[PDB]
Parts: structure tokens; sequence; C-alpha cells
RNA sequence: GAAGCUAUUAAAAU
RNA sequence: GUGAUUUUAAUAGCUUC
């Protein structure tokens, strides 16, 4: 079953790497807090992920959401680290303005780190 | 002087609405059940004198004084009942007087329209005749009169603001519900027995008719509220009447309630909501459907859960995860699931400390989305309104669709043969349309048309019993893993299994014992999976993008092993309503048309479409279809096994995580095209919609006009079986099924249908019609059936106008006339002018493409239009040319193509 | 038919652009897709030629 | 020639 | 990256009348 052997080795590897990439500290300080040790899945990244990715469609949404070098979301502070357009090119925070907006390749993606 | 009498101690300026003492005649809706007539329809009320109230500015207001004239018995009787019930604050003021000696009962400060009028207007919607609805919306400050000047103001797809216009009535409906519960408490305390009807409650919330109530001992009074609540149910979610429960206390001027994020149960909150709003509903409500008693109880308890789940935060739903250990290494896995419809479900086989994971457990833990979500980054997507879980990758992926490839040789041949000239009936209208990088997310955002829809439970419970009769001639049940047939083993296995191989890899690596173990595991646990949205590269006449869902192999194996027996039986049966599996070749089209014509007495034909069918399917209807399919497992499975299979199916296809561009989203609901039973479930949904349309059409007719005594008694027993008997009446279900088969014959294939119906009954309102279908789809599917895509054919010599994208002609073959399915010439020509691969441009090694295309075009040679026969003859000359330069003769001779439509003898 | 010829040349030109790999520029790809879809959906031959020349200008730019 | 089975390529439909 | 199911044709094999 050389096929079985290879596929087994594959799934195993994946799981263990995601496990090593688990945020042990924050995951634990919230799972045990739970009354029966059971929590909804949708709140795990919302309360434990250390990186935030925001995809903004136009400039009006940019101004309403990510105005400035820091912003608040999910009851936390996020420090903007790198803004990238739809072409995987680095965009500076001084180029996102109303005058220069039509010359940018929307949408843009903002990567932020938790405070 | 009548004016001042009606005026009374509470003096006010009264505008006589009619001719003073004469009773005003109005056209209003009533809920009726007598010994001579029954039904929810519009009648004439000619026993009430209206007197609209003025104010200081002498301008009219939404207040009326309704004076009724009746007999002295009802005078003394209704005086006693009102004296008994006067203390209740939810009862309108009554004045009892008599002066010419004729008794009069004056109700004070009533509104023009009632809850029955609102329910009828919203459940029998007809654009171009919605005067009552427009007047209600204007009167109660829902919108302005200028709102209706815009076109398409009423439909949900072109005008999404109508949702906000309708939701403006939620607080009024909620106040009506509260006053109804107060009235029921007062009746119980005072010891009175009677039925509650919508047409006795004005749009403020007061009750004013006591003529049929009976007095008994105090403390033990019984209010009957089944018809009231069941008819009111569809509008509780249309107007979003329970939005005030999400604020602090229950007022709209306070901020939202801040729930704890780690909370998922809400069982006591659901029980409190049920006790507050539906206190006197006499059937047991299970917040968690795992404690239900059968499939008729699961639907009843999930209908309440779809309404109650709109109060709770959206992050409390989905998989419930726990931390287990693999040889001392912590591991987070899914252990339950909180459903919007089924409640909280907990897996029965969970081991915290385990070791040495085998293939099956590795497969389950890889298909589980919990580890993926917990490892991904947080994502905030502003391009869509769908819930966003996480970004698995570190960047967003954009997918583009390529243009089609031009078959220049074939186009030059067609041009040289005299085709494609100005002023022709045949032109190319089908192409490959290219899409930019936002097409995937733009098409995924179309799930925004799915809304939580509560449905009449008493009507759905009867409709499901009627629908189940259409699936009595089939064999079902579970089969072993070695009895499973897989057509294509070289397809994709889904996420994340597409990173290591195709479905053939899994089906080879997993033995029959492992597959049976996995199937047994699914009957005691819930396995959530991930579906992947892919773009389909096909030819079409529209510039819209096509998207399909790739279900995971873990779900696919179990679903196949659960359903193929019934699916194969359906696909093999011939002559039934569902025509999946029947071929149009060798007289199949003729046989299907003869079967559908059957022996209807005044035949006319009719067809309809489903706008946004897959993206707007109600969850309740999807669950109903799944239960109807699963009803065949009475021998091989128990109640627990069937419930857990249903929960697995819901968590896997109904509302699960969707990967779209490397990011995880939450699907609101609908149907996932790509599930093992998509076409079979769409056939069940279509039959259900047709049956409920027929039921509404029959119940909406005035019973005093149906000259047929048999049909009048049928209507009486129909109303009885919906709103007065809680147990299934098998004899009446059989009678109604026979009636439908006699007068409403259907040919069903997924969401495409052709109906041969009795015209006299339709014109008399005894069977469903286009308007009934439009109303049903409005108030259930939250869509608008425009009558432009629906057709009616009064002559059966010409067959259906269109079925499965095929037309029909009556032609002489041999010594008899048969029906032939000819296609669209533009589609046939575009199939050959454009291809999807650069290899297929050379037709010398692709003669089979043109052979199949000529097989599809042969019928055009019998069309009265020469430009159609021209297309077929053009396909033939090209086949010859290639066959020739390449180097049998059958593919050039017309005989090979004629015998593909002649009966196989 | 003076219309189907334009509708075929638009398909050929978009295929040429895709092979040349203009999809690297999302702006250019979106513009070309819009022009090609509009040409395919056009009913009159008047604006179709204008949009075809506009699309061909993209190829001529390089 | 006849019927059935298997694999490979292709076409149409919801 | 490319789903579910149904029908049909071509090609090449394997039993059979
Ligand atoms: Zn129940
Ligand atoms: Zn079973």
């Amino acid at each position: 079953e050389d096929k079985r052997a290879k596929v087994t080795s594959a799934m195993q590897t994946m799981l263990f790497t995601m496990l090593r990439k688990l945020d042990n500290d924050a995951l634990n300080n919230i799972i045990n807090n739970a009354r029966d040790g059971c929590v909804p899945l949708n709140i795990i990244p919302l309360t434990t992920a250390a990186k935030l990715m925001v995809v903004i469609p136009d400039y009006n949404t940019y101004k309403n959401t990510c105005d400035g070098t820091t912003f608040t979301y999910a009851s936390a502070l996020w420090e903007i680290q790198q803004v990238v357009d739809a072409d995987s090119k680095i965009v500076q925070l001084s180029e996102i303005s109303m005058d220069n907006s039509p010359n940018l390749a929307w949408p843009l993606i903002v990567t932020a780190l938790r405070a | 002087s009548f004016l001042n009498r009606v005026c009374g101690v509470s003096a006010a300026r009264l505008t006589p609405c009619g001719t003073g003492t004469s009773t005003d005649v109005v056209y209003r809706a009533f809920d009726i059940y007598n010994d001579k007539v029954a039904g929810f329809a519009k009648f004439l009320k000619t026993n009430c004198c209206r007197f609209q109230e003025k104010d200081e500015d002498d301008n009219l207001i939404d207040s009326y004084f309704v004076v009724k004239r009746h007999t002295f018995s009802n005078y003394q009787h209704e005086e006693t009942i009102y004296n008994l019930l006067k203390d209740c604050p939810a009862v309108a003021k009554h004045d009892f007087f008599k002066f010419r000696m004729v008794p009069h009962i004056s109700r004070q400060r009533l509104t023009k329209y009632t809850m029955a009028d609102l329910v009828y207007a919203l459940r029998h919607f007809d654009e171009g005749n919605c005067d009552t609805l427009k007047e209600i919306l204007v009167t109660y400050n829902c919108c302005d009169d200028d709102y209706f000047n815009k076109k398409d103001w009423y439909d949900f797809v072109e005008n999404p603001d109508i949702l906000r216009v309708y939701a403006n009535l939620g607080e009024r409906v909620r106040q009506a519900l509260l006053k109804t519960v107060q009235f029921c408490d007062a009746m119980r305390n005072a010891g009175i027995v009677g039925v509650l009807t919508l047409d006795n409650q004005d749009l403020n919330g007061n009750w004013y008719d006591f003529g049929d109530f009976i007095q008994t001992t105090p403390g033990s009074g019984v209010p009957v509220v089944d018809s009231y609540y069941s008819l009111l149910m569809p509008i509780l979610t249309l107007t979003r009447a329970l939005t005030a429960e999400s604020h602090v206390d229950t007022d709209l001027t306070k901020p939202y309630i801040k729930w704890d994020l780690l909370k998922y149960d809400f069982t006591e909150e659901r029980l409190k909501l049920f006790d507050r709003y539906f206190k006197y509903w006499d059937q047991t409500y299970h917040p968690n459907c795992v404690n239900c008693l059968d499939d008729r109880c699961i639907l009843h308890c999930a209908n309440f859960n779809v309404l109650f789940s709109t109060v709770f935060p959206p992050t409390s739903f989905g998989p419930l995860v726990r931390k287990i250990f693999v040889d001392g290494v912590p591991f987070v896995v899914s252990t339950g699931y909180h459903f919007r419809e089924l409640g909280v479900v907990h897996n029965q086989d969970v081991n915290l400390h385990s070791s040495r994971l085998s293939f099956k457990e590795l497969l389950v833990y890889a298909a589980d989305p919990a580890m993926h979500a917990a490892s991904g980054n947080l994502l905030l997507d502003k391009r869509t309104t769908c819930f966003s879980v996480a970004a698995l990758t570190n960047n967003v992926a954009f997918q583009t669709v390529k243009p089609g490839n031009f078959n220049k040789d074939f186009y030059d041949f067609a041009v040289s043969k005299g085709f494609f000239k100005e002023g022709s009936s045949v032109e190319l209208k089908h192409f490959f349309f290219a899409q930019d990088g936002n097409a995937a997310i733009s098409d995924y955002d179309y799930y925004r048309y799915n809304l939580p829809t509560m449905c009449d439970i008493r009507q759905l419970l009867f409709v499901v019993e009627v629908v189940d009769k259409y699936f009595d001639c089939y064999d079902g049940g579970c089969i072993n893993a070695n009895q499973v047939i897989v057509n294509n083993l070289d397809k994709s296995a889904g996420f994340p299994f597409n990173k290591w191989g195709k479905a053939r890899l899994y089906y080879d690596s997993m033995s029959y014992e492992d597959q049976d173990a996995l199937f047994a595991y699914t009957k005691r646990n819930v396995i959530p999976t991930i579906t992947q949205m892919n773009l389909k590269y096909a030819i079409s006449a529209k510039n819209r993008a096509r998207t399909v869902a790739g279900v995971s192999i873990c779900s696919t194996m179990t679903n196949r092993q659960f359903h193929q027996k019934l699916l194969k039986s359906i696909a093999a049966t011939r002559g039934a309503t569902v025509v999946i599996g029947t071929s149009k070749f060798y007289g199949g089209w003729h046989n299907m048309l003869k079967t559908v014509y059957s022996d209807v007495e005044n035949p006319h034909l009719m067809g309809w479409d489903y706008p946004k069918c897959d993206r707007a399917m109600p969850n309740m209807l999807r669950i109903m279809a799944s239960l109807v399919l699963a009803r065949k497992h009475t021998t091989c499975c128990s109640l627990s096994h069937r419930f857990y299979r249903l929960a697995n199916e819901c968590a896997q296809v109904l509302s699960e995580m969707v990967m779209c561009g490397g990011s995880l989203y939450v699907k609101p609901g609908g149907t996932s095209s790509g599930d093992a039973t998509t076409a079979y479930a769409n056939s069940v949904f279509n039959i259900c919609q047709a049956v409920t349309a027929n039921v509404n059409a029959l119940l909406s007719t005035d019973g005093n006009k149906i000259a047929d005594k048999y049909v009048r008694n049928l209507q009486h027993r129909l109303y009885e079986c919906l709103y007065r008997n809680r147990d299934v009446d098998t004899d009446f279900v059989n009678e109604f099924y026979a009636y439908l088969r006699k007068h409403f014959s259907m040919m069903i294939l997924a969401d495409d249908a052709v109906v041969c119906f009795n015209s006299t009954y339709a014109s008399q309102g005894l069977v469903a019609s286009i308007k009934n279908f439009k109303s049903v789809l409005y108030y259930q599917n939250n869509v608008f059936m425009s009558e432009a895509k629906c057709w009616t054919e009064t002559d059966l010599t010409k067959g259906p106008h269109e079925f499965c994208s095929q037309h029909t002609m009556l032609v002489k073959q041999g010594d008899d006339y048969v029906y032939l399915p000819y296609p669209d010439p533009s589609r046939i020509l575009g199939a050959g002018c454009f291809v999807d691969d650069i290899v297929k441009t050379d037709g010398t090694l692709m003669i089979e493409r043109f052979v199949s295309l000529a097989i599809d075009a042969y019928p055009l040679t019998k069309h009265p239009n020469q430009e159609y026969a021209d297309v077929f003859h053009l396909y033939l000359q090209y086949i010859r040319k290639l066959h020739d330069e390449l180097t049998t003769s059958r593919y050039w001779e017309p005989e090979f193509y004629e015998a593909m439509y002649t009966p196989h003898t | 038919s003076k219309m189907s010829d334009v509708k075929c040349t638009s398909v050929v030109l978009l295929s040429v652009l895709q092979q040349l790999r203009v999809e690297s520029s999302s702006k250019l790809w979106a513009q070309c897709v819009q022009l090609h879809n509009d040409i395919l959906l056009a009913k009159d031959t008047t604006e179709a030629f204008e949009k075809m020349v506009s699309l061909l200008s993209v190829l001529l730019s390089m």
C-alpha cells in the first residue's frame, strides 16, 4: 500500500505543523475559562490570532475602516505593518488618498499585528 | 342622532364613512370555518357602520367607530362575555346601546385594516393590485407615496430596500403578539372557551368579537390559537418582529445586549422566548432537536428555532471545539455543533486521551475545519456581507476565466456555405465570457439573497405528507461499501484532500472495512467539512460567472453509501412524475409527453422558472427534502441514527465553512450544487412548491361559489386536515393525491417542470395557476416570479414551449406523428464555432464532437424554416470533408441520425 | 455578417492578450474583459467597431 | 453478424 | 484550480449466439 503509506505521512505532517503554529498561551487561557471546556470555533481566531488581514474595496471603505496607522477592531488595537495592492506590490500609506485613488489597483490588503 | 349615540361619553368629532346609518360594505379577508364553508379568503362584510374620527385640525386619523347590528340573543350573550373580559387591557372598548330598539354594539377606536388583511396582503401578493398593502405601508409610516413611483419597488432582488420597508412593521406585529398572549391569559382566568381568528384583531392589538365564545367555570378556560399562530408565522420573519429582543430590556432606544463570547447554549433563552410569545401553543417545543420523537416533530421544533436564532449573536453557531491530547500533545478538535435549526448536538464518541491515530481518524481530523481555522489569521473582508472566519494563506488569491478558442476552419466553412449573413434568423448568441479576478467573490456574495424564513407549520406538515406519496414506488435503504458505484474516480477530493491526490487515491487506500467503520461513525457523531468554490469554464448566452461547490470526500463517501439505493431506483423507474434517468432518444420524448398529457379533461400546458433557485432556497424546505429522502430507512436505521445522519448532512452541505480564494467564510444556507443528491432534492422542492401552490389556490376560493359539491367538501376537509387535526389522515392524503394526479399532472426534472392542467378548474380557482405560483414563491422563497419567463400553451399539438432547453415539433415518422426535441440553432452553431482547448480546434482527430453535435441537430431538418435544416446539412458536409482529407460513411449518411429518434425495434 | 466577424475578432484578440499575459496588470485585464464582453453582447454594429478599435489599441500600445 | 461486459476519448441536459 | 447526477456516440478489449 505504498499509496496508503505516502498519504498517511502527508496528513500527519500537516496536523503537527498546524499544532506547532497553535497560539498555545492565548488558546489555553480561553478554553479552560469555558465552563465545560468547550468554545465556539468562530471566536478562536477572533480572540487568539496575532495577525489581521483586511481587504478594502474602495477608498471610502478605507477611510471608514483603517483610517491612520492604527485602528480598533474586535475590541483590540492593531498596528498596520504592510499594505499591498491586488498585484502583490507594496503600497505606501502616503499614496492612499482621494486624489491618487483612481491610480491604485484596488482592492488593497492591509496586514496588521495585535497590540 | 346616530352620530352622537356612537360619540358617547368619550365625545369626539365623527366623520360618517358611508351613508350614515347604512352599514358600510367592504372587501376584507376572513378566516372561516362553518358547517357550510371554510377557507382563508376575501368576502363582503355588510353588517357594520364605520365612523372615522377627526381632531382639532378636522383632518382624519387612523381611528374608526364600527357599529354592528345583530339579534337580541347575541346582544345579551356578547354583553355578558364583554362584562367578564372587560378588565383585560388588550380588549377594545365596547358600547352597548339600542335606539331606532334594534340592538347595536359599537366598537371604539378601531383601525381600518386588521391583521387578517395584512396577512392576506403579504401572502397573496399581486403586483399591480397591491392597493391594501400600499395603503397600510403609507398609513403606518413605513414609507412615502413617492416610494412606489420607482419601478420594481416590490421585489427583493432589484430593490433590497423593501426589506427595510417591511421591517418597519416588526414592532407593531410584536405588540400584537404581546396583546394576544395577554388576551389568552385573561380568557383562561375568566373561564371562557373560544377560537382566536386574525380578522377579530385590529392592527393595534385589540380584540372585539365575542359572539362565538362559551362561558365555563373560572380558572379553566381554553383559548384555541393554532390557525391564528400558524397563519401569522410567515410574517414574523418577513417583518423581523423580534428585533427588539436583541436590545437591553426590550426597547429599541437602548443599546444592544453584550453577550459573553464563550456562550453557545441559549436553551433557557429559547424557552423564555417561547413562553413569552407562544405561551398557549399546545405542542411540546424541544429547543434541541436531538430530543425530538420523529421527523414530523423535528420540523415543528426547527421552525421555532429558525425564528429564535435571529436574536442571538452570529458567532455562537457552528462547530464546538475542545482540546484533546495525542500521546501528551495537545490537539484541538470539533466535538459538537450548534445549529440555527437543530440546536446543540454533542458527539457520543469523544476520547480525550488517545494514541496512535489510524487512517480513519487521521482522515476525520484532516477534514475537520477546526485546526485550519485555529491556525489561520483573522480576516476582515469588506467586499462581501458574509461572515468571515480566517485567512488560511498569507495573501488573497484572485481567479480569472480565460476566453474561448476560435474554430476558424469551421467558421470559414459556414461562411462559404452561405451562413452568417445580415438579416438572418440564425446568429451566434452563445460565447465564452471572460471574468476578472473579483468574479469569484462577486458570485459568492450572491448568497445574500438567502434569508431566514419561518413557514406555516400546519400547512408544511400536510404538504410533506402529500409530497411523500410521489415517492412510494421506490426502494431505499443503506448498502455496504462494496455495493457503491463511483462513475468518475478521477475527480477532485476537495479541501484539503486535493493536495495529495484525486478521489481514486482515497477509494484505493480505504478498504471496505474502513469505509463501513466511517459510515458507522457518522451515525453517532457530527463531522463538519469544508466546501470549495470553483469557477466553471462553460459556454453561455449571458455574461454571468458560473460557480460550483466541491464537497469533501469524507462527506461524499457517506452520502453515497446512504443514498445511492434510492437514487438508482428513482433513475431507473419509468413513467413516474420525476423523469430523471429517461432518455429523449428512441421515442423517449414522445413517451414522456404522452405520459404527462395522461387524461386531463380540458388540457392546457404551463411552465415556470425559479429565480435564484440555489441561492435562495429556504433552510426549512431543504431540511424537509432531506427528511423526505431519508424516510426510506425505516428498517435499517433507528431514530438516533437518522437524526445524526440529518445533522451530518446539514453541517456538511446546508451551512458550513466555504473556502473562496484561500479564505474561510460561513455559508448562510441554500443548497450546495455538488452534493450527492442535488438534483433529487431539487425535484422534491419543486413538487413541494407545486403542492403548496395548489393548496393555497383551493383554500383561497369563496366556498359559496364552487358548484361542485365534491370539490366543496374537499375544500372543507382540506381546511379541517390542516388546522384542526394534528394526526395524519391517510385517507384524505390519498384522496388529495388522486385529485392532484387527475387534474394537475406534472413532469418534474430538478427545477424544471411541465404541467398539463384542467383549464376550467384553473379559471374557477380550483387548481394552481401562474398567479398562485407567484404568490407562493413570494411569501416562501423571498423571490419574485416575473410572468415574462413563464409560458402557457393552449394547444397540445404543439408541445411544451420549452423543457430542458429543448423545443417540440409534431412530425410524421413512418405512418404516425411523434414529438421531437429540437435545440437552439445558435447554441448548436456556437458549440462548434468555439471550443475550450487548443487541441479541439483541429477537427480531423475530433470527428466525434461533430458527430454528437449533428446527433443533437438532426430534428431541425423537419422545421418549416429552411435556415434550421441548413445548420443540420452544414454539420453533415463538414463531417464528410474531415473523414475524407483524413484518409465510416455512416456519419455522412442521414440514416445514422434518423434512427437515433425512431423507436428501437 | 459584418457583426459575427467583429465578434470573432474580439475573441481572437482577447486570446492573444491572454497569451501575451496582460493578466499581470489587473487594471488592463479588467478593461480588456469589459470591452470584450461588451462587444460580444452588442446588438448594433456601430459601437462594436469603436469598442473593437479601443481593444486593439491595447495591443498596439506594446 | 448477434447480444452483454470493460476501459479510453467526446457531446448534451439540470 | 476545475462538483453532483443522467443520457448518448466513437474507439479498443473480454464473454457469448
Ligand atoms: Zn420536537
Ligand atoms: Zn439506513
